[PDB]
């Protein structure tokens, strides 16, 4: 009875929670016996803050949410604002691609992520540098590409805030020639290590019907063997015309998780390979002007700002030109009042948006179900019955990013 | 089962696993307190 | 003897208007006031530490460490320590103020009355 | 060498360094028994716990790597053993533990301490104890001029143990696999 | 073999060989990418005349209402910027700015540019709000101060077109 | 009704939401609806997903359960009237034409301006083996916010269900434990209604500060 | 401590400055991510940058033995009293650097579910801008955190700095008076 059972804090601040995630554990001397979840110790009110901000200007706010999946959210995002606007079939096919190429590589680094701090949680201190070296090498092509290292706000509604910088495909062709070799090294800490196996095989089991029924999307529930994934049924974004495996595993624990996520990492270099073969010259932007982002960013002697062929344009000969750039940049498009809920392949799983328009200029309602916040129903599961070492495993394979739980 | 059984409370001044969550009603929920605990 | 009130807060402006709220005899049923003004953290805290204070008066909204952490550490810091009012920034800054075990919390800006009513209540 | 690598992972244990630092992983435990102190008694849990490195590689080449002896290369180097040379090979070979135990921590997990104590009640405590056996009948036999039939049982028993370690390892057990049943929650099919 | 469960220490030991990756900042910093979201920074024409309007739609799109922006008349007594508007008073709460880059993409005269210079910190809640003067860029060579009247001749619309020199 | 549901009424051009910066613009009446139901071939699997649905279902029980069926943007919305919530969803669940194993949450939404049916939770549903998805939309008055729980029928709601109510008040009666999930158990207010400020705070500059977003002017 | 009770002599002032190198040489952090500006921290720490360069691989994860506060993130409503617990839990002494606008100000989150500022919850010694800061910009703040650090009073040399200190802040005109060119 009670007298033989603790009961602790794995707490918000405890190296393996992420600093606000709160498990409050019973345990019969170390074994978990309940597993309680604490939330929103890193709410941030996302939710109700866009309702007060344009479109284009919620994005900022969306790849804050889950900020190891910022390219995830903002695809999300400005998906479910072309299919209010029904703009989602003028999309040009340059600003597709990228956005493949760009949710690829940031899969391949919210994994990196994921194991870095799963392996230093386990002990693996090694596997947090080796990944993060792994992941700075992605990271110099987010910031690059958008000027940002995270919470990029490079998808916007309808295409992107603007294209590659010209050696912006030379260093993802570099990235694609490095990611197997430098994967590879991290690999060689964990895959077969008798050390880490022992860690996490068999250990957080979650059976097929358990994921069913606590709406368990991601690697987790492609751990059972089932091959769910949104980028194959469901396609968004031009999926449809990459060649790519949905990896799947039949351990359905921590080890095939982590082996999940390690082979997801391959096949996002794969589609990004394809990216580049079908990277084609155009328009990032729709053409309607009525709707498209108006601003083209140049760099120039003095930094990054407008292109000057584009401040001519608006000040100096477009009145039309001047009006859209002011009312895009102010007030911004104004969506058509409806519903609609899409979702993405976030790498933690099903990322799903219900984006709700009053045809107001600002967003009426955005709702992230996020795919941590579903798969944070699993600590029970995953945890209790099992030891608290074995726990921390579990926590880990279920990769939560506590800004997408809290949102 | 209750999916991962409901956390306790969090009140200003009291956040201990021993504090009772709220029931919209306002009364305090025999779940979030784990069961070993003497209430609180 | 003289109620001594530490008034903490880097805005000046806020220090004076807490100074007229409270006068130098509120509720003339009542002793005079005196003010120690103090508009840094480590400075409020020695103060405290000296004592004989019947109330301290935090801004909520300072600046390098606000009246509610600095409100929570004197309660924890000093032994009979004396009752906290704390200014609060934020209408939801309430439960934070409550947090803070403050016996009271008066929102800004500071309404004369609301503040001396306030500190009436604490100071009897 | 058994006895030796017996020694040493015990000694790794003993000194609860990666991959046994158990009783602190913070991973799991946030800082395990040292959380709670700070300044110089955290400082000196820690000074201590690299003090007993110190003294258990120590000993481990006092025991195993010729104590003080110089190092091959400058085994026939003349006075390599005398005066303070000695102190330099010593130290040398302590470094070279303190290595290995860097190396250690650098790429491996830690185990749970369960595990570990399985590998120490399932493996270390066997293995010493039968090469205990094997190495006193090794010698008494060698004492005894039987020669070949000591060298004959040496190589075969470790050959043996190699095998029966792999048995607990991969070819008798930590090396199966099963399946489960559904539940009523209208599970999906799995392919 | 069992030798691919120790493959890390072949890792961990190759990488011990093979040298240090770590930028040396801030001895030697590393390269930022040139299209960085660095500091905020207000640009001025050849002539010296500061490019920002005071058209405040900078602050207009900053998500993070970081941007405080007050326009004020340029006069002949006293001019700032080409044509009738400029910006008297420009600051932006640094800790506020989520360095997203709308400001930019907003700005119609290119007046607001983003610097890859990053090194930003202090110990005031006050010190991070940088006002207009220090944002300006440098008085380049050729420039002359910002209270002048425009170059010879030219005008606002010779400015917008680049059709300006010092 | 078939009418649609309006969740707001713009007054005047351009967006203000009062008196407007112009005279003379402000007497448009535009409502703001919702798309209304679909008028029957729903498109792609909708129909077969629906037919089923009403072939489950008897005709007295499907007319009086689901309340509209509204097509946008190829996406498939049941709006399904309340009490009845836990049968439709057991019967989606269940039937095997239907199968819609996967629910994926639950999202409030609050629209003040909609008379008697200002709270909508939605229910993203999807059917792995029939690679479908839709979404229940049940819509509650604000004096009696309460709505059937699924949790029988989707354990996955019980964390959604209770976000939801944290942030809008809406009462899942039969949900195992409605404690606030995000906010704080002492938390006044429900954040994601209209009703509940902001709670910003002034934006501090040298001489100035700008009000939040939700104080200064929109459009 | 004895260390600081000292005569204002030479004695203090070297005490002073070693400690003050030391301190600033041995400035572990607690192990405190809350958001993006942890992930930024850990790629601060991770190899393309050293952030064990300057004496701080240890990132402590008990707060007794950590001596800095990387806040690093968005400090919720619900989280204020977890960071305050876990800052008043460091041993002094200790300081606190608000790591991102979100820690320092709110950051573009100006909403009722954010603290807007551990000012308003611990005392900050230096605010770093960025959302998030990279990790440059991070090394920046913890070495101008170490400037802080090694010119630090000490006993009576302490109070007299207080005091000092004090007195300047209690003339500063507040941000919202300092009313330049805005008409
Ligand atoms: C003329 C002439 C030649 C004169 C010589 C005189 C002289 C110099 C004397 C030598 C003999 C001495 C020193 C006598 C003086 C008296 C004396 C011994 C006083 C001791 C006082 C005392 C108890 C403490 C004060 C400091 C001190 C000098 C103590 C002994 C030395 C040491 C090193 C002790 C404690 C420090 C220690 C071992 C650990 C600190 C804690 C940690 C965690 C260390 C650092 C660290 C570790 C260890 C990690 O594991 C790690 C892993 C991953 C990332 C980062 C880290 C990390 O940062
Ligand atoms: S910086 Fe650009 S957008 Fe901002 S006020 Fe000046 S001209 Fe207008
Ligand atoms: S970078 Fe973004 S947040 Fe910062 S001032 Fe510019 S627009 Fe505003
Ligand atoms: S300041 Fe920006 S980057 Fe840092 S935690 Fe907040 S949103 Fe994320």
């Amino acid at each position: 009875q009670a007298g033989e059972r603790i009961v602790v804090n794995m707490g918000p601040q405890h190296p393996s929670t992420h600093g606000v995630l709160r498990l409050i554990l019973e345990i019969e001397g170390e074994i978990i016996t309940e597993a309680r979840c604490g939330i929103g110790y890193l709410h941030t009110g996302i939710e109700k803050n866009l309702e007060y901000r344009n479109w284009t200007q919620g994005v900022t706010f969306v790849t804050r949410m889950d900020y190891l999946s910022p390219f995830f959210n903002e695809t999300a995002y400005c998906l479910g604002v072309e299919k209010l606007l029904g703009i989602t079939d003028d999309i040009p096919e340059r600003a597709s691609v990228i956005r493949v190429m760009l949710m690829e590589l940031n899969r391949i680094s919210s994994h990196l992520v994921a194991l870095a701090t799963g392996g230093m949680e386990l002990g693996a201190m090694s596997a947090m540098f080796y990944g993060f070296r792994e992941r700075e090498e992605i990271l110099r092509v987010f910031e690059s590409i958008t000027g940002l290292r995270m919470n990029h706000a490079y998808i916007r509604p309808g295409g992107l805030a603007a294209d590659l910088p010209d050696d912006a495909i030379t260093q993802v062709r570099r990235l694609v020639e490095i990611l197997p070799k430098r994967l590879k090294d991290l690999e060689d800490l964990l895959n077969e290590n008798y050390i880490w196996k022992a860690r996490t095989v068999g250990v957080g089991y979650l059976d097929l019907t358990g994921c069913m029924a606590l709406g368990i999307t991601g690697p987790i529930l492609r751990s059972t063997g089932l091959p769910h994934d949104l980028r194959k049924a469901q396609p968004y974004c031009g999926y449809e015309n990459y060649e790519f495996d949905v990896i799947t595993d039949d351990r359905c624990d921590s080890y095939g998780r982590y082996i999940i996520r390690v082979k997801e990492m391959h096949e996002s270099v794969k589609i990004v390979e394809q990216c580049l073969a079908r990277l084609k010259p155009g328009p990032v932007m729709i053409s309607d002007k009525k709707l498209a982002w108006p601003a083209d960013l140049k760099l120039g002697p003095d930094g990054l700002g407008n292109s000057p062929e584009h401040i001519a344009k608006i000040m100096g000969r477009s009145m039309e030109g001047l009006i859209h750039h002011f009312k895009l940049v102010t007030e911004g498009i104004r969506v058509p009042p409806g519903q609609v809920y899409v979702a993405v392949e976030s790498p933690r799983g099903e990322l799903g948006v219900h984006m709700v328009s009053d045809g107001g200029t600002r967003p009426y309602r955005v709702h992230y179900r996020d795919p941590s916040f579903t798969n944070l129903q699993a600590v029970a599961a995953t945890c209790e019955g099992g030891m608290v070492a074995d726990a921390i495993a579990a926590v880990a394979s279920i990769d939560p990013v506590m800004g997408g739980v809290d949102r | 089962h209750p999916t991962p059984l409901p956390n306790p409370g969090v009140y200003a001044r009291h956040n201990s696993v021993d504090v009772p969550a709220r029931l919209p009603d306002g009364s305090e929920s025999p779940l979030s307190v784990s069961t070993i605990l003497p209430h609180r | 003897a003289p109620l001594r009130i530490l008034v903490y807060s880097d805005n000046p402006r806020t220090r004076e208007q807490v100074r007229l709220a409270l006068g130098k005899r509120i509720h003339p049923e009542l002793p005079e006031i005196e003010y120690v003004d103090v508009a840094t953290a480590p400075m409020a805290i020695s103060q405290m530490d000296a004592g004989g204070f019947d109330l301290a008066i935090l801004d909520g909204e300072a600046t390098p460490a606000g009246g509610m952490g600095v409100a929570k550490q004197v309660k924890d810091e000093i032994d009979d320590c004396p009752p906290i009012l704390v200014l609060t920034g934020r209408a939801d800054d309430a439960w934070l103020a409550k947090w803070s075990r403050a016996e009271a919390a008066v929102p800004h800006p500071i309404d004369p009355i609301r503040l001396s009513d306030a500190v009436v209540s604490l100071l009897r | 060498l058994p006895s030796f690598l017996v020694y040493v992972v015990s000694m790794v244990g003993e000194t609860n360094r990666a991959p046994f630092d158990l009783p602190e992983a913070e991973g799991e435990l946030v800082g395990g028994f040292h959380t709670e102190y700070s300044s110089l008694k955290f400082a000196m849990f820690m000074l201590a716990e690299y003090v007993n490195m110190t003294t258990v590689s120590a000993l481990a080449t006092t025991m195993f790597l010729g104590g003080w002896h110089a190092p091959f290369p400058f085994n026939l180097i003349d006075g390599a053993n005398s005066g303070w040379w000695p102190l330099l090979w010593f130290t040398a070979k302590v470094w070279t533990f303190m290595f290995l135990y860097f190396w250690l921590r650098a790429t491996l997990p830690r185990l749970r301490y369960d595990q570990f104590m399985a590998l120490g009640w399932k493996v270390l405590i066997p293995v010493s104890l039968l090469w205990i056996m094997v190495v006193a009948i090794t010698r008494s036999l060698r004492q005894h001029g039987e020669g070949t039939w000591a060298a004959w049982l040496l190589t075969a028993a470790v050959v043996v143990v190699v095998a029966l370690i792999w048995g607990l390892a991969t070819s008798l057990r930590r090396r199966t696999v099963q399946p489960p049943p559904p539940q009523s929650t209208g599970a999906y099919p799995v392919p | 073999k069992f030798l691919d469960a120790l493959a890390g220490f072949a890792v961990t030991l190759g990488s011990m060989f093979k040298k240090p990756i770590t930028e040396g900042y801030p001895e030697k910093p590393g390269p930022v990418a040139p299209r960085y979201h660095g500091r905020h920074q207000l640009n001025r024409y050849p002539d010296g005349l500061e490019k920002c309007i005071g058209c405040e739609l900078c602050a207009w799109a900053c998500p993070a209402d970081a941007i405080y922006v007050e326009g004020a008349d340029n006069t002949a007594d006293e001019r700032y910027s080409p044509g009738e508007r400029y910006g008297r008073v420009y600051q932006i709460n640094y800790l506020r700015c989520i360095g997203c880059g709308l400001c930019i993409e907003a700005c119609p005269t290119r007046a607001l540019t983003m610097t890859t210079e990053y090194e930003m910190a202090d110990d005031n809640r006050a010190d991070l709000i940088w006002g207009k003067d220090k944002l300006l860029a440098p008085l380049q060579e050729g420039m002359q101060a910002p209270p002048h009247d425009m170059a010879p001749g030219k005008t606002d619309d010779d400015y917008y077109l680049g059709n300006v020199t010092p | 009704g078939d009418e649609p549901e309006i969740i707001a009424v713009r007054r005047g051009m351009f967006g203000n939401r009062d008196t407007g910066d112009t005279s003379g613009y402000g007497r448009l009446v535009r409502p703001v609806a919702l798309p209304g139901s679909t008028p029957r071939p729903y498109g792609g699997y909708f129909d077969a997903v629906m037919d089923r649905l009403a072939e489950v279902l008897g005709e007295e029980r499907y007319a009086m359960s689901i309340e509209r069926v509204v097509v946008y943007r190829d996406q498939l919305t049941i709006e399904v009237s309340r009490v009845q919530l836990p049968a439709v969803a057991s019967v989606l669940r269940d039937d095997p034409d239907l199968r819609f194993e996967l629910c994926l949450g639950v999202s409030g939404v609050h629209y003040p301006e909609d008379t008697g049916r200002e709270l909508h939770a939605v229910y993203p549903l999807m059917s792995i083996t029939h690679n479908r998805r839709i979404q229940l939309e049940v819509a509650a008055p604000d004096a009696d916010p309460h709505i059937p729980s699924l949790y029988a029928v989707y354990p996955t709601t019980d964390w959604h269900e209770r976000e939801t109510y944290d942030f809008f008040g809406i009462i899942f009666d039969g949900h195992p434990s409605l404690t606030r999930i995000e906010m704080p158990d002492d938390w006044e207010g429900h954040p994601q209604r209209k009703d509940y400020p902001l709670g910003g705070i002034p934006v501090e500059y040298h001489g100035a500060q700008i009000p939040p977003p939700d104080q200064r002017r929109s459009y | 401590g004895l260390e600081e009770r000292l005569p204002g002599g030479i004695l203090l002032s070297t005490v002073e400055t070693v400690a003050g190198y030391v301190r600033k040489g041995s400035l572990w952090p607690a192990t405190f991510g809350l958001a993006c500006c942890a992930i930024e921290m850990m790629s601060t720490a991770g190899p393309r940058f050293d952030i064990a360069r300057f004496g701080m691989e240890r990132f402590s994860a008990t707060p007794r033995q950590a001596d800095l506060m990387i806040v690093a993130g968005r400090v919720s409503q619900k989280m204020a009293p977890v960071l305050r617990q876990i800052y008043d839990q460091m041993v002094e002494p200790k300081w606190v650097l608000a790591m991102g606008v979100c820690a320092s100000s709110g950051g573009m989150f100006n909403n009722y579910a954010v603290v807007q500022g551990v000012d308003h919850v611990v005392p900050v010694d230096i605010y770093l801008p960025g959302c998030p800061p990279r990790p440059e910009m991070l090394l920046h703040a913890i070495l101008k955190l170490h400037d802080k650090i090694q010119q630090m009073p000490l006993g009576v040399n302490r109070e007299e700095a207080i005091r000092e200190a004090e007195q300047a802040a209690l003339a500063v005109p507040p941000t919202i008076e300092l009313k330049g060119l805005l008409r």
